[PDB]
RNA sequence: AGGACCGAACCGACUAAUGUUGAAAAAUUAGCGGAUGACUUGUGGCUGGGGGUGAAAGGCCAAUCAAACCGGGAGAUAGCU
RNA sequence: ACACAGGUGGUCAGGUAGAGAAUACCAAGGCGCUUGAGAGAACUCGGGUGAAGGAACUAGGCAAAAUGGUGCCGUAACUUC
RNA sequence: AAUUCCUUGUCGGGUAAGUUCCGACCUGCACGAAUGGCGUAAUGAUGGCCAGGCUGUCUCCACCCGAGACUCAGUGAAAU
RNA sequence: CGAUGUCGGCUCAUCACAUCCUGGGGCUGAAGUAGGUCCCAAGGGUAUGGCUGUUCGCCAUUUAAAGUGGUACGCGAGCUGGGUUUAGAACGUCGUGAGACAGUUCGGUCCCUAUCUGCCGUGGGCGCUGGAGAACUGAGGGGGGCUGCUCCUAGUACGAGAGGACCGGAGUGGACGCAUCACUGGUGUUCGGGUUGUCAUGCCAAUGGCACUGCCCGGUAGCUAAAUGCGGAAGAGAUAAGUGCUGAAAGCAUCUAAGCACGAAACUUGCCCCGAGAUGAGUUCUCCCUGACCCUUUAAGGGUCCUGAAGGAACGUUGAAGACGACGACGUUGAUAGGCCGGGUGUGUAAGCGCAGCGAUGCGUUGAGCUAACCGGUACUAAUGAACCGUGAGGCUUAACCU
């Protein structure tokens, strides 16, 4: 796979920040409303990270307007403009799929500090 | 379809295979040569050769890891004090399979497997 | 992936609280209805003084799915529950005056230009 | 299910035209013992490819 | 137009600046050296014969090594033919590059499918299973009925039955050429092409409009 | 039960 | 206290799958009902064939029951094959 | 009829958890069930998990899934109380 | 109606739609008072219908773990 | 009648055309849109539910349409067992009664390891005329053929208005089919962790066995659909119903008799797949064998000695190939498999030691330890020197050339 790995690494971003599950992150994606362009944020909790190189992804979950919304972003897509960690969280896992049955004061994640 | 899979089932369940190759690994370390069937001696190399790469570096944490895969101290004491020093300059391939005749009772193809220096 | 007998929450202020899909419109042997697809429904629960009564047979448009939609860069947008907006049987204009919760950009066309105008958030 | 007519001794022998055993083509000879053995197998005295490997 | 012979390297993704995911298949099209040129006055039809890759010199047989030494080319791993059109001419020994597809917009890629072995009628012919409950006796994924009664009293030819699935030559038509990379012998088509990783592919330009 | 043709 | 309740032994036999040249001429597996009572069980005894016994199904009476099995009349008779 | 997954009365009654003679793991003690070795197709049997939906299946929610403990709070129509 | 042929009688409830279910009417082919009439709390491996939960029952199947099926060595049937 | 299993449902279909949709036309009491009716056409397609044992039917909502029939009212050695039909029991009715119903009601054992034909796959033998390794040609055969909606032309033609096109073009879907695993996911009892009961490794700590993988939480490769690429064509030839041009028999008329031109999803092709057992066994390219003697029955004769080629098989290491055969890669002049090294992925901060705490436990070393089927490398182990099969220039006749 020396052919393919050389094709992918000329498409990867060199400025991806480091984040972990539990971290509260803000993703800014490019929106096309017809012709004009825009940037809207997606503030939520990283609940799953997939590390695969160019095919790396991560999953954010936020409660918007009383309705829980998940979103799976492709890490190296040119739609994702910037990723920014707002708060570091402390969990004992790699996939926080247990946060789908929890709500309100039960979905509070402790802060990391290290 | 079994495309790109490894490991032989050998007509056993998952825990009989793990208990058979653990006894059979303690029989090859102890005697340095045993006579098994040919499909079992080929699947034994995937069990007994990582135990000797474990035993090339001596530490308490590795001895507790080679005890969880053998459940014998007569075998752990031989891997770390004898087989570790011998194979310390060899990069893999510690065993050797010699094919021999067929079994009388069921016509199974038998084979010897021995540690490579005897 | 809404099919027949699927019970959906309602995402407008028409008065209905739970509606059941009874037909997926727009083809023969058609199986599923994604976000932005008309369905033919029946009303199972209703508030007492709304614009619609329990038992009525109406049309709807699916605005949120738990299965989610997919974006052209491979992204996915899922939700925690299926929701819809009740349309009129013939004019297919939304009965309510408000939309609750987020909707998606799959409704952004001339047919559903009034739903993404009343929406609190478009993803 | 079961037959309707007895199959002949002709049809029975045609079925056994593929049941025929074949022999081993030739036996290898060791290069220090001169013993015949199967190819890629050790000999009956424990020799293999010029070396005595099973001292039993 | 003639085609080229390649090798399925595997799938990847191409990101465009407007944020689109394009699933591409990477095909390593090494140079295709022409081994024999056929004509009407000797062979009844017009075609060229190309070889690709390289083979171990202790593995080429004496009939094959003489066929390559007549052309002067070096022994590749196989031999394929391509029918010429009216107006194309090639010479023996000439190497054809991946730049044949420089301005070609669509191609047809044909290969050998993956082997699923002996597959039943649910996998092979998309039959419907019967009930898993409600009284069913040993008859869950079996085909069911295979004919009618005394008329005709036989099963028809071409009946859909269980048997060998896959491991056959199939042609996938009209794939978008995404990017031709001539300096490292690549060709990126858009979509899934037949075959496992490392199998031979024959990439011809699209015959349909 | 429909046991024999009758 | 209770022909009381839940539930093992013990007694049964409601449902499904398997088995159907069966491991078994009636069972196996997973569930199921009763479970101090009109209960259940060991050992011995009594009732005999147009007879017994039957909380009654034409049930049971030695894998046989709208009249047991064995021997005899007997080589019944057969306008039927 | 078998070295047969059936039937057969009584006596003994260890540890840890448990209400328990249930059940899990063990002790004393006894066994691995008289064809094996490979392979890892369809299909059959016995099981595990399943995106979205949730009886739309069907003669019928058949079968599976689910419920399941102890203490405390609380508990409708109807009633022969 | 465990009884009603005509009959899926007619009206009401339930459902988007109900030959089944519940409540009624009486035109009871062909109910009826110890071969009992009408009710009835509790009980039922009883019959019919509905709902909540739950689910591979199903849309529509996919993957996995084992015992056969396949190959090899030994013994070795049966209906027809 | 020394047995040819019944209605309905499921599964799988196949044919006819008296055509439901799509296709092409004539007439219209056809302005347009939408219809009525008739002719040609079988390529493809041709609903989900409520009730009922139901086929049927009615109803709800779709669809371009929800065709009509044959096939033992197709299909139980393919499944079910709901029904008007064994033995139990009850109602109404008839009979003095045993019982009976053409009425209703609750319950009620569906066996078969495939010899032959047929069909779906897959091999062995021999032939094809010296032997061998490849690449083809294509006689022949199979697959596929569905269609909606929106926009432009154009609110144009038509029409008083209301309404509203033919022809042509672009886009986007439903159902179906083929491939695939980059993405989203499922599985992943062979990877990592949490935890309950108990037994054991002398004990603490750390681990292992068992309890459905003990119960769970994630997850690599592979396989896979709900995931995402593609398809149905355009074009050509000969036509159907139909429309004509020129034109007499019949001074005119006339699509026809001579002659000529259009004309459909049907036919023949074009697209994809199998295919020289196509015994009519084809073609091209390359490679290999260039010894001696004897006899009879003197001929496509038999034998002896030498010789063994190209290639094949066999054995081993094996594979995205596979039930077994078969097919593919490799065998030391070697990455074929296992191991090992480096990485990746997954899990989630190991063990030991130190500190804080009365203690459960927390903190530092520490994103640590372990890590299957993955990627890139590396001869450490196993893939042996041989031996086996296969020969020694390839018949006759006739013709054309060189001699
Ligand atoms: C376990 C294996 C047994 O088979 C069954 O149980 C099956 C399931 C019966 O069907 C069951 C179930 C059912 C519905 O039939 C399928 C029923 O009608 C019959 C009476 O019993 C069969 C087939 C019956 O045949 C059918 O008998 C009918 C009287 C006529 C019919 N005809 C078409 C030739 C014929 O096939 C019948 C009588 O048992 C066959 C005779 C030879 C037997 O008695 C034999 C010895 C059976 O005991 C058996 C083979 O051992
Ligand atoms: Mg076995
Ligand atoms: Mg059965
Ligand atoms: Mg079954
Ligand atoms: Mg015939
Ligand atoms: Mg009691
Ligand atoms: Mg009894
Ligand atoms: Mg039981
Ligand atoms: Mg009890
Ligand atoms: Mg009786
Ligand atoms: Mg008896
Ligand atoms: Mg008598
Ligand atoms: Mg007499
Ligand atoms: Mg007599
Ligand atoms: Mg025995
Ligand atoms: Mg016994
Ligand atoms: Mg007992
Ligand atoms: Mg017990
Ligand atoms: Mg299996
Ligand atoms: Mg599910
Ligand atoms: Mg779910
Ligand atoms: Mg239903
Ligand atoms: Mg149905
Ligand atoms: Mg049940
Ligand atoms: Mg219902
Ligand atoms: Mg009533
Ligand atoms: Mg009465
Ligand atoms: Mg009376
Ligand atoms: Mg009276
Ligand atoms: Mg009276
Ligand atoms: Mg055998
Ligand atoms: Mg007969
Ligand atoms: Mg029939
Ligand atoms: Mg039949
Ligand atoms: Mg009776
Ligand atoms: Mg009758
Ligand atoms: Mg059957
Ligand atoms: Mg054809
Ligand atoms: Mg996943
Ligand atoms: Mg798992
Ligand atoms: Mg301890
Ligand atoms: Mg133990
Ligand atoms: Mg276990």
């Amino acid at each position: 796979s020396n052919i393919i790995k050389q094709l992918e690494q000329e498409q990867m971003k060199q400025d991806v920040p480091s984040f972990r599950p539990g971290d509260t992150v803000e993703v800014k994606v490019w929106v096309v409303e017809g012709s004009k362009k825009r940037l809207q944020a997606f503030e939520g909790v990283v609940i799953a990270i997939r590390n695969r190189g160019l095919h790396s992804a991560f999953t954010v979950r936020k409660i918007s307007n009383g309705e829980g919304v998940e979103r799976v972003f492709q890490t190296h897509s040119p739609v994702v403009d910037s990723i920014s960690v707002k708060r570091r969280g402390a969990v004992r896992k790699a996939k926080l799929y247990y946060l789908r049955e929890r709500t309100g004061k039960a979905a509070r994640i402790k802060e990391r500090l290290n | 379809m079994r495309h790109r899979k490894s490991g032989r089932q050998l007509n056993r369940n998952s825990s009989h295979r793990q208990a058979m190759f653990r006894n059979m690994a303690g029989s090859l370390v102890r005697h340095e040569i045993i006579k098994t069937t040919l499909p079992k001696a080929k699947e034994l190399r995937r069990v007994v050769e990582p135990l000797i790469t474990l035993a090339k570096t001596d530490s308490v944490a590795n001895r507790r890891l080679a005890f969880a895969r053998t459940r014998d101290n007569e075998i752990v004491a031989k891997l770390f004090n004898e087989l570790g020093p011998r194979f310390a300059s060899r990069a893999g391939g510690y065993t050797r399979i010699l094919k021999c005749g067929f079994r009388a009772g069921d016509n199974a193809p038998m084979a010897y497997i021995e540690l490579v220096d005897r | 992936m809404i099919q027949e007998q699927t019970m959906l929450n309602v995402a407008d202020n028409s008065g209905a609280r739970r509606v059941m899909c009874i037909k997926v419109l727009g083809g023969s042997h058609r199986r599923y209805a994604g976000v932005g697809d008309i369905i033919k429904i029946t009303i199972k629960e209703a508030i007492p003084r709304g614009k619609v009564k329990k038992g009525d047979v109406l049309k709807a448009v699916v605005v949120r799915t738990k299965k989610g939609v997919r974006r052209p860069d491979g992204s996915v947008i899922r939700f925690d529950g299926n929701a819809c907006v009740l349309l009129n049987n013939n004019s297919e204009q939304p009965i309510g005056t408000r939309i609750f919760g987020p909707v998606t950009r799959e409704l952004r066309s001339e047919k559903f230009m009034k739903i993404i105008s009343l929406a609190p958030e478009v993803l | 299910a079961v037959q309707q007519n007895k199959p002949t001794r002709s049809k029975r022998g045609m079925r056994r035209s593929h049941d025929a055993l074949t022999a081993v083509t030739s036996l290898s000879v060791d290069k220090t013992s001169g013993e015949k053995h199967l190819r890629h197998h050790i000999t009956a005295d424990g020799y293999y490819r010029g070396r005595k490997v099973i001292a039993k | 137009m003639i085609g080229l012979v390649g090798k399925k390297v595997g799938m990847t993704r191409i990101f465009t600046e407007d944020g689109v995911s394009i699933p591409v298949t990477v095909i390593e099209v090494e140079a295709n050296r022409v081994t024999q040129v056929k004509d009407l006055a000797n062979d009844g039809y017009r075609a060229i014969q190309v070889t690709t890759g390289a083979k171990k010199a202790n593995r080429v047989t004496k009939p094959e090594a003489g066929h390559f030494a007549k052309a002067g080319v070096e022994a590749g791993r196989g031999l394929w033919e391509f029918r010429l059109a009216e107006g194309e001419e090639f010479t023996v020994g000439q190497s054809i590059s991946v730049e044949l597809f420089a301005d070609v917009k669509k191609v047809d890629v044909t290969g050998t499918s993956k082997g699923k072995g002996f597959a039943g009628t649910v996998k092979r012919w998309n039959f419907r299973t019967q009930d898993a409950t409600h009284g069913n006796s040993l008859s869950h994924r079996v085909p069911g009925s295979i004919g009618q009664n005394q008329t005709p009293g036989k099963v028809f030819k071409g009946k859909k039955m269980a048997g060998q699935m896959g491991n056959e030559r199939v042609t996938v038509q009209s794939l978008d050429v995404v990017r031709v990379d001539a300096e490292r012998n690549l060709l990126l088509v858009k979509g899934a092409v037949p075959g496992a990783t490392g199998s031979d592919l024959i990439v011809k330009p699209a015959v349909k409009a | 039960m429909y046991l024999i043709f009758m």
